[PDB]
């Protein structure tokens, strides 16, 4: 399962 | 900023001619991820060639499995043809059991 | 023994092409099992493993909704690169993500990863305390700052000792049959005389899996790393891979020369030698 988490720059 | 992709051309099975048997051309260690690849049968581009989806090794260079199948022979000569932005003209590597 | 799970993001620029292609595969071991593609007919996250397939259609929609949301950040991130780095908008840039966990014989969390590059250059990494970042340059000590505030990390760390963990020894039990089995290479060593004294002995590693293997030369007992050739562990497509080590050897001296083989499959190490 892959991560959901947001990741800006 | 750029590398140049290492080429390996092999076989799934070790060969016997006459039998079914899968052409490989495993390239790596290439970035940017781009790259042109051809299957040769006797100097000509084999149709409909599959390959895997894009991954990366943990320097972050890329690689790809280009693979077909075929039936080697004594006669039938097989190579893999590598073009890359890091290649000035395409890279030829001939298939050696 | 012990496992990981990783998935691999490329978020691939090309300027008067259309928008930055996102493509992510997911790997257990040596085994991709998904694959995600932006630049599909219809873009959706796909079954690459039988085990995989039973999974129901709210995992695969949850894990579809994922990746484009994923695809549309890393555009974004593109954009914002370009930013950080003074660069134009007409070359051709490439962001990299690998992420995801090991864990141990009983399925606990050995460690966490979470890293990402800029056109094949470290850019950030999550530290292994999964609370803190090493970032490579200052530009990415910008993104720093940015996650700090926002306390990514913790939501990192949740997630690696939280789902990934917890999926991964799912996938592991549903592909039991296969992710828990090793296969041992088949091996063999071959003789070419290149001239009339010296000869090439060539060790052969097939059909092993998982790809972590160990071939060496030794001649009278002694390590031949330096004159070693070792070519690179490749696929060979059917889960299974190869791989060889050679040596130039003086005719008449091929006795003293023996491969030695180590990998998981196998109870001990192998020693092998050419037998004529």
């Amino acid at each position: 399962l892959s991560s959901p988490v947001t990741k800006s720059w | 900023i750029q590398r140049t992709p290492k080429i390996q051309v092999y076989s799934r099975h070790p060969a016997e001619n006459g039998k079914s048997n899968f052409l490989n051309c495993y390239v790596s260690g290439f970035h940017p991820s781009d790259i042109e690849v051809d299957l040769l049968k006797n100097g000509e581009r084999i149709e409909k060639v599959e390959h895997s989806d894009l991954s990366f090794s943990k320097d972050w260079s890329f690689y790809l499995l280009y693979y077909t199948e075929f039936t080697p022979t004594e006669k039938d000569e097989y190579a893999c043809r590598v073009n890359h932005v890091t290649l000035s003209q395409p890279k030829i590597v001939k298939w050696d059991r | 023994g012990s496992h990981s799970m990783r998935y691999f993001y490329t978020a691939m620029s090309r300027p008067g092409r259309g928008e930055p292609r996102f493509i992510a595969v997911g790997y257990v071991d040596d085994t991709q099992f998904v694959r995600f593609d932006s630049d599909a007919a219809s873009p959706r996250m796909a079954p690459r493993a039988p085990w995989i397939e039973q999974e129901g259609p709210e995992y695969w929609d949850g894990e579809t909704r994922n990746m484009k949301a994923s695809a549309q950040t890393y555009r974004e991130n593109l954009r914002i690169a370009l930013r950080y780095y003074n660069q134009s908008e007409a070359g051709s840039h490439i962001i990299q993500v690998m992420y995801g966990c090991d864990v141990g014989p009983d399925g606990r969390l050995l460690r966490g990863h979470d890293q990402s590059a800029y056109d094949g250059k470290d850019y950030i990494a999550l530290n292994e305390d999964l609370s803190s970042w090493t970032a490579a340059d200052t530009a990415a000590q910008i993104t720093q700052r940015k996650w700090e505030a926002a306390r990514v990390a913790e939501q990192l760390r949740a997630y690696l000792e939280g789902l990934c963990v917890e999926w991964l020894r799912r996938y592991l039990e549903n592909g039991k049959e296969t992710l828990q089995r090793a296969d041992p290479p088949k091996t063999h060593v071959t003789h070419h005389p290149i001239s009339d004294h010296e000869a090439t002995l060539r060790c052969w590693a097939l059909g092993f899996y998982p790809a972590e293997i160990t071939l060496t030369w030794q001649r009278d007992g002694e390590d031949q790393t330096q004159d070693t050739e070792l070519v690179e562990t490749r696929p060979a497509g059917d889960r299974t891979f190869q791989k060889w080590a050679a040596v130039v050897v003086p005719s008449g001296e091929e006795q003293r020369y023996t491969c030695h083989v180590q990998h998981e499959g196998l109870p001990k190490p192998l020693t092998l030698r050419w037998e004529p």
